[PDB]
């Protein structure tokens, strides 16, 4: 429930490792990277003048 | 297939001795004169030995007593 600005996501990965384990956080990181790529493509972010 | 070996790490905890144990078991199952104690899923002997370690039926002590038993048999 935040903006997830490259610091909350790293914190969430650290908490997932410290609380759950190694396989769940590996799967979580893979899913995060998948969904980040997918929704970055969906958003269509672009830089203009 | 085993993506991560954390269960094998926690079965006997060194992250270093498990390499030796799994290498010994893989040698036993690869050079011959041994069959896997866990169902074989067409994967290589390395992960078969690792899965045997993870499921708890392969460790140093029982490997040594198996060596002794086959030594006394012959």
């Amino acid at each position: 429930n935040q903006a997830l600005g490259k610091k909350a996501i790293s914190k969430m990965l650290n908490t997932c490792y410290r609380i759950l384990g190694l396989k769940p956080t590996v799967i979580f990181a893979d899913q995060i990277m998948y969904t980040g790529f997918a929704y970055a493509a969906r958003s269509g972010a672009s830089v203009g003048i | 297939a085993r993506v991560t070996v954390q269960d094998a790490v926690e079965k006997i905890g060194n992250r270093f001795d498990l390499v030796l144990v799994a290498a010994r078991r893989a040698r036993q199952m690869q050079v011959g004169g041994k069959d896997p104690l866990v169902p074989e899923e067409n994967d290589k002997t390395t992960v078969i030995a690792l899965r045997e370690i993870e499921e708890g039926l392969i460790n140093n002590q029982i490997l040594d007593v198996r060596e002794r038993q086959e030594q006394q048999e012959q």
